[PDB]
């Protein structure tokens, strides 16, 4: 067997990382102590959701994550939270400074202080493990500790561990979420480090979770909780193929492989469904049909785009839950004589669908509701470039002026990166538009 | 300052106090006032020493009369503080009255004080020290008390049992009156029967407050500093066999106290000092059986020099000096060997500092042994050096000043003879130090040392002689040190290879580039006094240290090789000798090796990559400057190629070093081009004329900007030789890029390069009449003038600003350098109308709002009248513009001051020529947004406009002016809003106050309609107001066009935004108030109540009816939606 370790750097990172964490224990059923009654194998072996838990001699079950953050204010929740018992204290990394919005901090000044006792740990960490997977990082692209430390993590991990898979779960951030002018600035520096040490990225639109959050569970102003749920919900349903022994996507190798015909191009679509709120317990009934349709729906994915224009290149399809191969069949032959849809012919990738029982699961007293099953779409389209160019437009907006850019060249970088970044970004909207013909 | 020259002042300031001090306004001006009048003297306050007593005694006959309130006597005690902090209490105390009638007058004084009072704490401080002046009296306290049993029921304290009281009250506060109480003990325990008397009860009070107080409780830290000055000053001050008896008590309580390891510096440095005082107590004065606590005390002041502040370092060197100087010769060796422990390898620099102080202190008293010469001497030339970089900063100026100071203190240290075996080594060390030193401090300490050194002994080689020229004020300027100074000091042979290795290894591998430039121009004059030392010692040192890994050492290795190779290529083209005859076929061979080992190590990336590439071109310059033997080498075509590559990087570098490196590589590739490419005398190579001419007219369309700037300058600085038969090519790949295209929108840059570039070449070719591939000539000289006006219109505005402008600057020195050229050749290709327009476009130009441009603008147009040899032909008006800018007043003008440019500006209206452009370029100052050069466009437009406003033909002809100007820019932004609120201003002045006579003037029945047109759906606010007021002030002309801004200003009345709704009414409201004419008196109480009632900012179809209503009664026609 095989385990996996965790990384999560940033405020939000952290934060996507407890809710994650907290629906895997009320999922396994491992209580906020680390006591799975469940389980009988006490002391350790071989079990689907030892791939991210270890056990130690109390049978207590410590996950397999490492977060860190520049600023002990974020941590202080945690260790004072209700998941007190559950993470080890060592585990818990803070610093003293942060980053101010800054990449060039985070990846010279703050960044080399504690990138080496983050190496430590994770050297630490995998000690325990007799075969590791890859590293699942956590970031986003509006901070100066999630881009510009993550990137100089990701250039020391591909050294130290190089035949290790190093998948990432980006956040897109928004103009209405924007907490800095310099927001893109850091975004376009951590693209261009991460595109030779990763493999495949999954980006969060804020914009379209806020309007998923405002619509389909019908909230007035949707918080940074309710968004943090949802991208919990995602990847549980992502992360279920490598908890639950499902056939397929069984390792992270396999992502890269259905997902990611073109090292160049690792951006896939995720979308996911159904979204009901809590107050519709019992309202409505979604068949294995109707919500497969509904993960075709440009409202529905994560990033707003239009797919229709464009063409796919690979399709992964995960139910979650009651779900018949003949619905399936179904759901797949309505999906063939009703929509209309490109794909790539030379492409060495196809449709892919695959199939996990176990019933979904949500934080009790949530937004969210129970449901009967749940379908997740993996999809790469060239539709995704759409979303670069608003991002490199911005970018444009900001080097005519050059505003904000000396505090970036007066902390380490100097200012060709800049002209490199953008030169990155060029040659794949070049690549994409290629493939797209 | 010779004398005090306000005595009148200060003595009015004086006699003022007795009604000045019932104020609070006239109070403080008065105080401020006598505090900026002593102040004058803080640095000399010896020249007030006539003048003390008359104003002392002037504020005594205030503060001593009885009729004085508190209020008058507490400033004439501020004012008596101030003349004491300038000249100092130990000097101002000593005129104070000090007669025995002064003892019971000044101590009730000090019992009717409020220690509470935080405002009048000037007040006891003067009172303490004057009470403390007062102890000197040499009579007994008692003769004075007289009789204490005279009043039965309560007996009255003794004066001395006072100023115990009020001694011990004062030492425990935390005002300055704290430091007047240390002052005051030392005066008073001091004596014979106070020493009788209270000295045991000081002291129990003193052990005491040492032994309760700590260095945490604030007030406890007062009560520890203010014990630690009064033992202090007492062991200073005091009697050595009426202390010595308390000395074995003293230093066991402050043993106990642990101040060492306290964290308070002033506590620290109380304490060494405290240590210092007891130390003396047991030994007995020198003038040049050792007690157990000598040793106590020694190793306490050994371990005060390894502080981390210099303060209690100062102290620490100076008990040890005081404590060495009172023991025997043999405990001196001893404790001279200690104190040289402080220079271990292991001991930080701080340790060094205390080391040398004390080392200082002790040779200032003559007590080291030459035995100790061979050994305090070696560590001296080290301390001299001391420069090294901890992180980010730099330390070693307090050790060099410590090793200065320890110099100075030889001369009188050691005799003549005793000296003489190390007058080599420290002459070359103090002359060395004065003259590459970084600090100024350090340098004048260096050259005060040299100068005691000259005087009391004299036996340097060459005293007087280098203390004559490197004097005190002749070492100011580091750079007269270096390349001056230095040469005379190289000129003796006695300071020549030292100075040149100190220069070669520690000043080369600076960590400042500055620094290391200036020792490289340094080195450059100093190979002359020693071409064979710096040919055969120096370059294989400086070669050997190009193949460092240091990047900052490897900079300066490089820099001072091409400074000793370019000196000896000059001091060899003398003889007329080839420059191989000082350098060998080794130094040749790895002068074409360093380029190849810089490129083979990739030394040509990250921050040092640019100055490893600086580096190179200044060696690459100075090698073709110099005629080398590598023609036909493949090494020049490295060079070459490191050139192209770095105008191909340009933006890599950073933007603080950028304009240097292309700089420096255009100045290599004109060296190397007029160097090793040249086929035959008066041709070049075919091949690399081609390759190299194709690869940059090739380059010139790269979307990269600074590619295209870079790459313009090396177009620009090709030699004359490599263009005789494509001028016809380089000038029209140079004018291509001149233009403005749908993509280079933003691309100012290039063509402000490109126009230098072709300045530069059209200067280099010169003019031959015949021959248009080769040179300037009638044919190829229109084309050049056209492209050079095509750039002067660029008035290009983005989020950058108005980039543009740097443009039209490179199209002033351009238009410049080729106009020069012709006058200078063939005056003939001058044509009349280019040079008017040159003329107007330089005038327009000169005529702007921003102050650095225009200044440079007239500058250029003065150089262009006041050319003489020969005088430019085809000038307009050349007599009247030289009447108007003489050479005389030429000498002294503020143009970049607009005060003392725009009156001299608006005087070109008088010429009908200029008339039309500088109106144009004057509008946009007159309209801009700047309030000083707004103010200054206006009044010099009046000034111009009061000689002509009389005139029905000048004014007249001034308004078509005007008005063309506004038509030629209809609709444009940049020109509509300026061109409208100068228009305002003029009418606001009453200028055109001879067309409002009669009705409908050819004028305004025009500007109405353009100005009209102009706000015809306009959305800006800034557009809307200057149109309102424009059309509010056209009102004073009669007949229908009055009616019709009236019509304009109801529509204005009713507009989408409410601000203008607002404003409109109240501009239209002063219009009214303004000219009576035209409403009559029937209408007009019916008009203000209807503008002040009517609310303009609240719904608008309300108003509608109120505005309407405003219409029948200024006789408006009432509009209606079409
Ligand atoms: N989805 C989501 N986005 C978040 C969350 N917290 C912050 N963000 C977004 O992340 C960006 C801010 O980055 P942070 O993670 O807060 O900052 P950091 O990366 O830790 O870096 P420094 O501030 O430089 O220390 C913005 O785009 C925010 O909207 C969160 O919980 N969820
Ligand atoms: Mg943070």
């Amino acid at each position: 067997m095989r385990e996996c370790i965790s990384i999560h750097v940033g405020q939000a990172g952290v934060q996507i990382g407890n809710a994650c964490w907290e629906l895997y224990c009320l999922e396994h059923g491992i209580q906020p102590d680390g006591q799975m009654p469940s389980d009988k194998t006490i002391g350790g072996g071989d079990d689907s959701f030892n791939t991210f838990f270890s056990e130690t001699g109390a049978g207590k079950h410590v996950p397999r994550a490492v977060f860190v953050d520049l600023e002990p204010t974020v941590i202080d929740e945690v260790r004072t939270g209700t998941y007190r018992q559950l993470f080890h204290p060592e585990q818990l990394i803070t610093g003293k400074e942060d980053a101010a919005n800054n990449y060039a901090r985070g990846h010279y000044t703050i960044g080399k202080e504690i990138i080496d006792l983050v190496l430590d740990r994770i050297r630490k960490l995998a000690d325990q493990c007799t075969g590791l997977q890859g590293f699942l990082v956590f970031h986003s692209f509006g901070g100066g500790t999630g881009s510009g430390f993550t990137s100089l993590l990701m250039e020391r991990l591909s050294v130290d561990y190089g035949k290790k898979s190093k998948l990432e779960f980006s956040i897109y951030p928004a103009p209405q979420v924007s907490t800095a002018v310099v927001e893109p600035y850091n975004s376009i520096l951590t693209t261009h480090t991460t595109l030779e040490h990763s493999d495949c990225a999954f980006m969060v639109d804020n914009e379209a979770i806020y309007d998923i959050c405002r619509r389909n569970l019908d909230i007035e102003r949707p918080t940074y909780t309710n968004l943090n749920r949802l991208i919990s919900q995602i990847v549980s349903s992502i992360t279920a193929s490598l908890r639950f022994d499902g056939a397929l996507n069984v390792d992270l190798t396999e992502f890269q492989t259905n997902l990611v015909p073109y090292p160049r191009i690792h951006f896939p679509l995720a979308t996911y469904a159904p979204v009901i709120s809590a107050e519709k317990a019992y309202h409505e009934q979604l068949s294995v049909a109707e919500i497969t349709n509904a993960c075709f729906e440009p409202a529905n994915q994560m990033v707003k785009c239009d797919p229709r224009h464009g063409k796919y290149m690979a399709c992964c399809l995960l139910y979650r839950g009651d779900v018949v191969p003949k619905d399936v069949n179904a759901a797949i032959a309505t999906i063939k004589t009703k929509r209309s849809i490109q794909f790539v012919d030379w492409c060495p990738t196809g449709f892919k669908v695959g199939i996990n029982y176990q019933p979904p699961t949500v934080v009790p007293g949530g937004d969210l509701a129970k449901v009967q099953r749940a379908v997740c779409m993996l999809s790469n389209t060239t539709a995704i470039a759409e979303a670069w160019a608003r991002l490199d437009h911005k970018f444009d907006l900001m080097y005519a002026k050059r505003a904000f850019v000396h505090w970036y060249v007066g902390e380490g970088m100097e200012e060709g990166e800049f002209s490199e970044a953008r030169e990155d970004m060029a040659a794949l909207e070049k690549d994409y538009e290629e493939v797209g013909v | 300052l010779e004398a005090f020259g306000e005595s009148a002042e200060t003595r009015a300031l004086l006699g003022r106090l007795r009604e000045v001090h019932g104020g609070g306004a006239e109070r403080e001006v008065a105080l401020e006032r006598f505090r900026v009048i002593m102040d004058k003297y803080q640095e000399q306050p010896h020249l007030l020493d006539p003048h003390l007593e008359w104003m002392m005694n002037l504020l005594l006959d205030i503060v001593q009369d009885q009729t004085s309130p508190a209020s008058l006597v507490h400033l004439a005690f501020k004012f008596l503080y101030i003349i004491t902090k300038v000249r100092g209490y130990k000097t101002f105390l000593r005129l104070f009255p000090h007669e025995v009638a002064d003892v019971e007058p000044v101590l009730d004084l000090v019992t009717i004080q409020n220690p509470k009072d935080h405002e009048a704490w000037e007040t006891r401080y003067m009172l303490l020290l004057w009470l403390s002046v007062t102890c000197l009296i040499p009579f007994d306290f008692s003769r004075l008390d007289g009789n204490l049993l005279t009043q039965p029921g309560q007996a009255r304290m003794s004066i001395m049992d006072r100023i115990l009281q009020i001694a011990e009250s004062y030492l425990i506060v935390s005002d300055k009156a704290r430091d007047a109480a240390a002052v005051l003990v030392s005066r008073f325990i001091t004596r014979p029967d106070v020493k009788q008397s209270k000295m045991a009860e000081f002291l129990d009070w003193s052990l005491c407050n040492l032994a309760r107080s700590s260095f945490q409780t604030m007030q406890g830290v007062i009560t520890m500093d203010g014990t630690l000055q009064a033992l202090a000053q007492i062991f200073k001050h005091g009697k050595r066999e009426d202390c010595l008896p308390y000395a074995a008590t003293v230093l066991r309580c402050l043993d106990g106290c642990r101040l060492p390891e306290s964290n308070q510096t002033l506590l620290r440095k109380l304490g060494v000092k405290l240590v210092q005082r007891l130390g003396l107590t047991f030994l007995k004065p020198k003038v040049a059986d050792v007690p157990e606590g000598v040793e106590r005390v020694i190793e306490q002041l050994l371990v005060g020099l390894k502080d981390k502040d210099t303060v209690v370092r100062w102290s620490a060197a100076k008990g040890i000096g005081r404590m060495a100087g009172r023991l025997p010769r043999a405990l001196a060796d001893d404790v001279v060997g200690s104190v040289l422990d402080c220079f271990s390898f292991q001991e930080t620099d701080k340790a060094w500092h205390g080391g040398c102080l004390a080392l200082a202190e002790l040779g200032r008293r003559g007590l080291l042994l030459p035995s100790r010469l061979v050994d305090v001497v070696a560590v001296i030339l080290k301390a001299l050096t001391y420069d090294e970089k901890r992180g980010a900063c730099s330390v070693g100026t307090n050790v060099r000043d410590a090793a200065c100071y320890v110099c100075w203190a030889f001369a009188r240290a050691y005799e003549p003879q005793e000296l003489k075996p190390f007058v080599t080594a420290i002459s070359s060390a103090l002359v060395i130090a004065a003259v590459f030193d970084r600090d100024i401090n350090c340098r004048r300490a260096a050259s005060a040392a040299f100068q005691e050194n000259v005087g009391r002994q004299g036996t340097f080689p060459h005293g007087i002689d280098i203390l004559t020229t490197a004097d005190y004020f002749a070492v100011g300027n580091r750079s007269n040190c270096f390349l001056v100074i230095s040469v005379f000091i190289a000129g003796f042979p006695e300071y020549t290879q030292p100075m040149i290795d100190h220069l070669v290894t520690m000043k080369i591998s600076h960590w400042d580039g500055v620094i290391r430039e200036l020792a490289a121009r340094a080195l450059h004059n100093l190979a002359q006094q020693a071409p064979e030392f710096s040919a055969t010692q120096v370059f294989p040192r400086l070669l050997s240290m190009t193949l460092s890994p240091d990047l900052h050492m490897r900079h300066g290795s490089i820099l001072a090789c091409a400074e000793v190779a370019y000196a000896l290529y000059k001091l060899a083209a003398q003889e007329n000798r080839p420059v191989t005859d000082h350098l060998d076929e080794q130094a040749v061979q790895g002068l074409k090796q360093i380029h190849q080992q810089l490129y083979d190590r990739q030394l040509y990336r990250g921050l040092g990559g640019q100055l490893m590439r600086q580096a190179v071109c200044v060696l690459i310059e100075k090698l073709s400057l110099s005629k080398m033997p590598f023609r036909g080498d493949t090494v020049i075509d490295g060079w070459q190629w490191l050139i192209n590559d770095t105008l191909r990087h340009l933006h890599l570098i950073s933007s603080h070093s950028r304009q240097q490196m292309k700089d420096a590589a255009v100045s290599a590739l004109a060296a190397l081009c007029s160097e090793y490419y040249m086929k035959e005398p008066g041709e070049a190579d075919p091949a690399i004329q081609e390759e190299l001419i194709t690869q940059y007219l090739a380059e010139l369309r790269n979307p990269e900007e600074m590619t295209r700037c870079g790459f313009s300058l090396a177009l620009g600085a090709l030699p004359g030789f490599l263009l005789k038969g494509r001028l016809q090519q380089v000038l029209t790949g140079l004018r291509a890029v001149t233009h403005t295209s749908p993509e280079d929108v933003s691309f100012a840059e290039s063509r402000r390069d490109g126009l230098k570039a072709i300045a530069r070449i059209c200067q280099t070719v010169g003019v031959k009449a015949g021959a248009p591939d080769e040179a300037v000539c009638g044919e190829n000289v229109s084309q050049i003038y056209c492209a050079l006006l095509g750039c002067m219109d660029d008035y290009t505005t983005d989020s950058r600003g108005d980039v543009g402008t740097w443009v039209r600057k490179a199209a002033m020195t351009s238009l410049m350098d080729l106009t020069l050229l012709l006058a200078r050749s063939q005056p003939e290709l001058i044509e009349a109308h280019t040079c008017e327009r040159i003329m107007c476009c330089v005038a327009q130009q000169a005529s702007e709002k921003i102050d650095r441009f225009r200044a440079h603008a007239a500058s250029v147009f003065l150089t262009l009248l006041h050319f003489d040899s020969p005088p430019i032909p085809h000038v307009p008006h050349r007599g009247e513009l030289e009447k108007l800018f003489p050479r005389s007043d030429v000498a002294s003008v503020n143009w970049s001051a607009p005060s003392q440019a725009f009156p001299r500006i608006t005087q070109l209206l008088g010429l009908p020529t200029y008339r039309y452009h500088v109106l144009l370029g004057l509008v946009v100052s007159l309209g801009g947004l700047t309030e000083s050069t707004i103010r200054h466009s206006t009044q010099s437009l009046f000034e111009y406009m009061k000689g002509i406003q009389s005139d029905p033909q000048a004014l007249g002809s001034f308004s078509g002016t005007l008005l063309q100007i506004f038509e030629d820019n209809l609709l444009n932004e940049r020109v509509s809003v300026p061109l409208l609120k100068t228009l305002d201003h003029v009418l606001t002045h009453g200028c055109f106050d001879i067309f409002t006579t009669e009705e409908d003037h050819p004028f305004a029945v025009k500007l109405l309609a353009l100005c009209k047109k102009e706000i015809k759906n306009s959305k800006d606010i800034q557009k809307l107001l200057s149109g309102i007021a424009v059309f509010c002030e056209m009102v004073q002309f009669p007949g229908d066009v009055r009616r019709q801004a009236l019509l304009q200003l109801c529509l204005l009345l009713c507009h989408r935004f409410p601000l203008i709704r607002k404003t409109t009414a109240s501009q239209v409201y002063e219009t009214l108030l303004t000219y009576s004419d035209v409403v009559g008196a029937d209408v007009l109480d019916e008009v203000v109540t209807v503008l002040s009632d009517t609310a303009w900012d609240a719904e608008l179809a309300v108003v509608r009816e109120q505005r309407n209503r405003l219409c029948d009664l200024l006789g408006v026609p009432r509009p209606q939606l079409v």
